[PDB]
RNA sequence: CGGUCCGGCCGGGAACUCAAAGGAGACUGCCAGUGAUAAACUGGAGGAAGGUGGGGAUGACGUCAAGUCAUCAUGGCCCUUACGACCAGGGCUACACACGUGCUACAAUGGCGCAUACAAAGAGAAGCGACCUCGCGAGAGCAAGCGGACCUCAUAAAGUGCGUCGUAGUCCGGAUUGGAGUCUGCAACUCGACUCCAUGAAGUCGGAAUCGCUAGUAAUCGUGGAUCAGAAUGCCACGGUG
């Protein structure tokens, strides 16, 4: 990414509902290049949450998303052989990139049965704005009105 | 490898085909057959008195011009420094440089 | 450790151990065999096991049988 | 009934020109001929380490080609078996013949 | 519950309960469970009295527990007294089977000291 | 006569015959359900059968060797819409827009010497 | 850095094997110390008759040698009379029955063996090592070569600290395989140790 | 298409999959924007492929008196009734420890039991060895085919379907050791692999610090090969999912 200035890989939608922002989901929970076993926790997880909080199984990710979205973060930069963080606007598509991936991590960290359970009510837990992934956006946010100066 | 290590497996080829070929090959499946003599056969004391160099697993494949035994290659009977340094010379029929 | 179909000793010491049972029992029998099996004809005897120097000296006891002559003769001194 | 004649040799370009060969000489002399058919070729790989002392990751790979040609004559005339017969081919082709 | 040897195996599947005896593996226990006429996915509960005790009969013909722990020492005091390779390393705490001492050794050595 | 379209994606090769009337699936003497035990494998073949309609339309006997799930699936998808094309020709424009006319040339790369697996480095040591 | 072998690179593009016999894995070891066996006799004996190149191949059960060289007349003698008693030995080596064949080498300065050969006997005379590079260069130029490069390695002139010296007039693109290039080696066993002569002649692309 | 033991299996068909030789094709060629009207870059059309399309082979003059006199070759030196040579047994496998590379884990994206769909690439006559039979098993006896797109190694495993375990040092994890065996080999004590029965360590995710990888890649899941009588968690290679 020096001299090469190249974009992003354009993935195939969902099979179930032909969302790309939930094929971006079932890669981000995936491990060990299973696909199968990872789409089959996350309509799991989905069937499960969208039942124990009123259908709208599209709205109540979206519900669970909008706060663990963050609006802006800190960047790494040593100039005079001290290290600045200096806050920045993060873009659309990472906003919810961060967003999917702290929902996995801390679903992940859970102490739940299975990781369907796990996944619901960690999507529970961040549709009502009380779990691990909405406190990673939290510190995030901590951090960035700390060095609001260094903008 | 040495003129001494070489001979001595001129030797071990020698006793070979001598004894474990004709000879010991016989008395070895008759210490396998379960129907005829269970208990008074000698076979296998008298598989000792024949010599120990006679054995075909006592042998070691070396480099047919060096007499390297490591990094052997039975497909052309030399290890993988002559084998490279005939393949280069084109001695090595259809051997070539692969790239897939 | 073995196949069933007859376990092994060496001809130069069974006919070591035949020569000390009709002429009585003698000093340490001398032998560099450690791949031969004890036999139940051979218990009472003094056989000198090579280690790879010297010939340690084992009397040979009714539970040794089964067991290789080298088991009773140390191959490596660690102090 | 149908003579087999199997065809091994490391080199392409001399397999099939000795098989066109063998071909036109049987159809010439009036026989049914089946093929040239291209059988796979065994692709015999081989890694060798280059340096004489340590250097594990620096190799030479290596690969024997042995092509394969089967060309089946379903006509045994004595015009077609005496031609095939006093035919000189190339001495870096092995030819099987299966009755 | 309670067999053979003093232990009280749990409100378990029979199979993994039975296993709880000290010389009774998944082999054994899936060949007492085969021969006393019992399934191997019933629980403790409904398992009456005359059902314990066909199994206890069952397990009584194969050496297990204490009786067992003599049997294996004994073996091990044997080598020893020997004076055979594979009882000098019984009483020296060091791999008797052939493994590597040079380094990774730990099950027998045990944890180690600067 | 029957409309032929070759297909094929990684080490799988589909052969696919269309004749009009029903919807059909025979997938080496086998249904489409017995085949393939994944719906997201059964959702790509219908896919050409989307932006071209057919509902009981056209038939298709389609036999496909090598690979895996996928590899079978995505290489079948390629087939029908080759098959498509055999019949109309006018269908390539909507075929092009949905990228089921392009081979996928993505293969396996090979092991390479001093490499863990093709691209993977064995972990390096300063000391 | 370390560069491939030139002849080697080449095989089935533009160079042709030296062995062209078909065998499988059977008698192929077999048949490769036999052609190293004849090769080593034929180089040993025909030393000073200027062997270039010998070529094996195996037609059925009988051995086809092709002896490429620069003077014909010695290796062939008196009307056969060195040819029937090579022959008669390499039979013996092989096995099977011989049939040696002399192919002519016209213009011996423009072949890598014979020049590189040339300076390892030239460096055994006691002649300056310079001279002899220069000479097979200047040669092989005058008489077409579109290009050449020749190499001396280790104790030049009896030095104590080895040297690599080469001198190049022309044009040796070792990166085209298309290109011409003869590749040999030749090492002079001289008084004070062993003297690496590496010769390259461009000949022409295609 | 004709005939069915419903097996391409037999007449046949050269359509197709494939096999392997020859050939076409992609060059910023076209269009548009940016740019000194240049080079080039960006985007688009067509196209199976688009900007060296993907991968490999290919490693300039030279640097580090960098590695190899133990592959071999070799100036010099040294031993030459010994630094040579033969043999048996032993050692290279020792074990207070330290470091590097790996495998296997710590589990429910998981363990186990049954059922079951889909590969690629290799090896083979002093060989691969089916089917059948015996043994819980490693194997053994008997014995076809095949020097091989025909026969054999060889059942791909992940995955999917159902049932079970239900956060427990556990139906996780397999070390260590006891008992009995199998095969190869003159011979498995030191010091082989594998099986059966029992044993069930540490480990519940690793401090400071640090490594690989940009796409069919990483991650994971099997498969084959060289060496090799026997002895792979190493190496070399292969596709699956991704
Ligand atoms: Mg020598
Ligand atoms: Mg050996
Ligand atoms: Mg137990
Ligand atoms: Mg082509
Ligand atoms: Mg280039
Ligand atoms: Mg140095
Ligand atoms: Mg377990």
């Amino acid at each position: 990414p020096r001299r090469r200035v190249i974009g992003q890989r354009k993935i195939l939608p969902d099979p179930k509902f032909g969302s790309e922002l939930l094929a971006k989901f079932v890669n981000i929970l995936m491990v060990d290049g299973k696909k199968s076993t990872a789409e089959s926790i996350v309509y799991s997880a989905l069937e499960t949450l969208a039942q124990r909080s009123g259908k709208s199984e599209l709205e109540a990710f979206e519900v669970a998303l909008e706060n663990v979205r963050p609006t802006v973060e800190v960047k790494s930069r040593r100039v005079g052989g001290s290290t600045y963080q200096v806050p920045v606007e993060v873009r659309p598509v990472r906003r919810n990139a961060l967003a999917m991936r702290w929902i996995v991590e801390a679903a992940r960290k859970r102490g739940d049965k299975s990781m369907a359970l796990r996944l619901a009510n960690e999507l529970s837990d961040a549709a009502e704005n009380k779990g691990t992934a909405v406190k990673k956006r939290e510190d995030v946010h901590r951090m960035a009105e700390a060095n609001k100066a260094f903008a | 490898a040495k003129q001494s290590m070489k001979a001595r497996e001129v030797k071990r080829v020698a006793l070979a085909d001598k004894y474990f070929a004709k000879r010991a090959e016989l008395k070895a499946i008759i210490s396998d057959v379960n129907a005829s003599d269970e208990d008074r056969w000698n076979a296998v004391l008298k598989l000792q008195t024949l010599p120990r160099d006679s054995s075909p697993s006592r042998q070691r494949n070396r480099c047919r011009q060096t007499g390297r035994p490591h990094g052997f290659l039975r497909k052309f009977g030399l290890s993988r420094i002559k084998v490279r340094e005939a393949a280069m010379r084109g001695e090595i029929p259809g051997l070539k440089k692969a790239s897939w | 450790r073995s196949l069933k179909k007859g376990p092994f000793i060496d001809l130069h010491l069974l006919k070591k151990v035949e020569k000390a049972v009709e002429s009585g029992d003698k000093k340490p029998l001398r032998t560099w065999s450690r791949r031969s099996t004890i036999f139940p004809n051979m218990i009472g005897l003094t056989i000198a096991v090579h280690n790879g120097r010297q010939h340690v000296p084992v009397f040979v006891t009714d539970e040794m049988v089964g067991h290789k002559l080298g088991e009773f003769a140390p191959t490596r001194t660690y102090r | 009934q149908r003579i087999r004649i199997r065809l091994k040799a490391f080199d392409h370009r001399l397999i099939d020109q000795a098989t066109a060969e063998i071909v036109e000489t049987a159809k010439r002399t009036g026989a049914q001929v089946r093929g040239p058919i291209p059988l796979p070729t065994r692709k015999e790989r081989f890694t060798v380490l280059i340096s004489p002392h340590v250097n594990k990751d620096a190799r030479d790979q290596y690969e024997i080609r042995t092509h394969l040609r089967l060309v089946d004559i379903v006509e045994p005339t004595e015009k077609t078996v005496d031609a095939l017969m006093r035919l000189d081919l190339a001495a870096g082709v092995d030819v099987q013949i299966s009755l | 519950a309670r067999i053979a040897g003093i232990n009280i195996p749990d409100h378990k599947h029979a199979v993994i309960a039975l296993t709880s005896i000290y010389g009774v593996g998944k082999t054994r226990s899936k060949a007492i469970l085969a021969a006393a006429g019992i399934a191997e996915d019933v629980k403790i509960s409904e398992l009456s009295e005359g059902q314990i005790d066909t199994l206890r009969d069952e397990v009584a013909k194969f050496v297990v527990e204490g009786d067992l722990r003599r049997e294996i020492s004994m073996s091990i005091k044997r080598l020893m007294d020997l004076g055979c390779y594979r009882g000098l390393r019984h009483r020296r705490g060091l791999p008797v089977r052939g493994q590597r001492t040079k380094t990774n050794a730990r099950t027998r050595k045990g944890p180690r000291k600067p | 006569n029957q409309y032929y379209g070759t297909g094929r994606r990684k080490s799988s090769a589909a052969r696919v015959f269309i004749k009009p009337g029903n919807g059909k699936i025979v997938i080496n003497q086998r249904s489409l359900e017995q085949y393939f035990g994944r719906e997201t494998a059964r959702m790509v073949v219908r896919q050409p059968l989307e932006l071209v309609d057919m509902v009981e339309k056209l038939d298709l006997y389609i036999t496909v060797k090598g690979g895996g799930i996928s590899g079978q699936a995505g290489a079948i998808r390629h087939g029908i819409t080759r098959a498509l094309m055999e019949y109309d020709e006018s269908l390539r424009s909507e075929l092009r827009k949905a990228g089921f006319v392009t081979r996928d040339a993505r293969q396996v790369e090979r092991k390479k010497v001093g490499l863990r697996k093709a691209r993977r480095r064995p972990q390096f040591s300063k000391r | 850095g370390q560069k491939v072998h030139p002849n080697g690179i080449r095989l089935g593009i533009v160079k042709p094997w030296n062995s062209t016999w078909f065998a499988n894995t059977k008698e192929f070891a077999d048949n490769l110390d036999s052609d190293f066996k004849v090769r080593q006799y034929l180089t040993k004996e025909l030393a000073k008759a200027s062997v270039s190149r010998i070529v094996i191949e195996r037609p059925a059960k009988s051995i086809r040698v092709t002896i490429h060289t620069a003077r014909p007349g010695i290796v062939i003698g008196k009307k056969g009379e060195d040819v029937e008693k090579l022959r008669k030995v390499v039979a013996d080596i092989a096995g099977v029955p011989a049939q040696i064949n002399i192919a002519e080498v016209r213009k011996p300065e423009l072949d890598a063996k014979l020049v590189a050969d040339s300076i390892t006997s030239q460096l055994e005379r006691r002649v300056m090592f310079r001279r002899a590079m220069k000479r097979a260069v200047q040669n092989a130029m005058r008489l077409g070569a579109k290009g050449i490069k020749v190499e001396v390695s280790g104790r030049l002139g009896g030095a104590e600290i080895a040297r690599t010296e080469w001198y190049r007039e022309g044009r040796v693109p070792l990166h085209t395989l298309r290109a011409d290039i003869d590749y040999n080696t030749s090492e002079a066993h001289t008084t004070y140790g062993v003297i690496g002569v590496k010769v390259w002649i461009f000949k022409g692309e295609i």
